[PDB]
């Protein structure tokens, strides 16, 4: 999971 | 006499200080843009997501954080997010209105944050705010306190435990040397600051307890809030 956290970090 | 920061420590102090100042809500304008909440899941629901995001932005501006694998970054942010937000509210304690400021805008009372959903953790954050008055922490001291909570090697599931412990030791030495340079008019300042790191660590694990108790179906909780528990 952690899809939104993952997104915000890899931006 | 007591050791003052090295050149490499002054560079680390610049990086972490600027990272904090750039991600701290209304840094200059927080006290003059303050709106005192009337008399709250709703109003605290709205502001949690931007507060998590600012912590993410702070870590993302620390080069040492960016050298870690994604799964360690995720675990480290899960671990320090409420700790860092709590600290940021606590240093914005106004003793005359007895309020904390959330998101640079919302001044709240002990009662409002307690009945708003935080419960006894509200009392811990307000009591920390009161204690932190006489400490007179600057942006640099707050930023290093944040770097120390972020670089915690005892978070469950971490891969690069040794690397993270090494990063934390750099911050702790820089932090102690800055405290020596700053010559605060308080006895045993450094030992007392490390006790505050424990207070924030206790707040971080009580947020996690209260979270599991607040479960209201999960879809009422903002998505990013659920990810960092
Ligand atoms: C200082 C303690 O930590 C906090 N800090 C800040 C902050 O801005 N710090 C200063 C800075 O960063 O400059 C905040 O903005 C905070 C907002 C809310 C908060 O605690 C709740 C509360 C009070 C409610 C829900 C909810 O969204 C919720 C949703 C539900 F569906 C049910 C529910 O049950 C109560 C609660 C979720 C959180 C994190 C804690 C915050």
């Amino acid at each position: 999971e952690n899809a939104l956290l993952r997104y915000l970090l890899d931006k | 006499h007591k050791p003052e920061p090295t050149d490499e420590e002054w560079e680390l102090i610049k990086t972490v200080t600027e990272a904090h100042v750039a991600t701290n809500a209304q840094g200059s304008h927080w006290k003059q843009k303050r709106k005192f909440l009337p008399e709250a899941f709703s109003h605290f629901t709205k502001i949690i997501t931007p507060a998590i995001t600012r912590v993410v932005d702070f870590a993302k501006k620390l080069p040492m954080f960016c050298e870690l694998p994604c799964e360690d970054q995720i675990i480290l942010l899960k671990g320090c997010c409420m700790e860092i937000m709590s600290l940021r509210a606590a240093v914005r304690y106004d003793p005359e209105s007895e309020t904390l400021t959330l998101n640079g805008e919302m001044a709240v009372t002990r009662g409002q944050l307690k009945n708003g959903g935080l419960g006894v953790v509200s009392d811990a954050i307000f009591d920390l705010g009161m204690s932190l008055s006489s400490f007179n922490l600057d942006d640099t001291e707050v930023a290093l306190l944040q770097a120390v909570l972020l670089m915690s090697s005892d978070r469950p599931g971490l891969a690069c435990v040794e690397r993270i412990e090494k990063y934390q030791d750099s911050f702790l030495l820089a932090f102690e040397h800055y405290i020596n340079y700053r010559k605060h008019h308080v006895t045993h300042f450094w030992p007392k600051l490390l006790m505050k790191v424990t207070d924030l660590r206790m707040i971080g694990a009580c947020h996690a307890s209260r979270f599991l108790h607040m479960k209201c179906p999960t879809e009422l909780f903002p998505p990013l809030f659920l990810e960092v528990f």
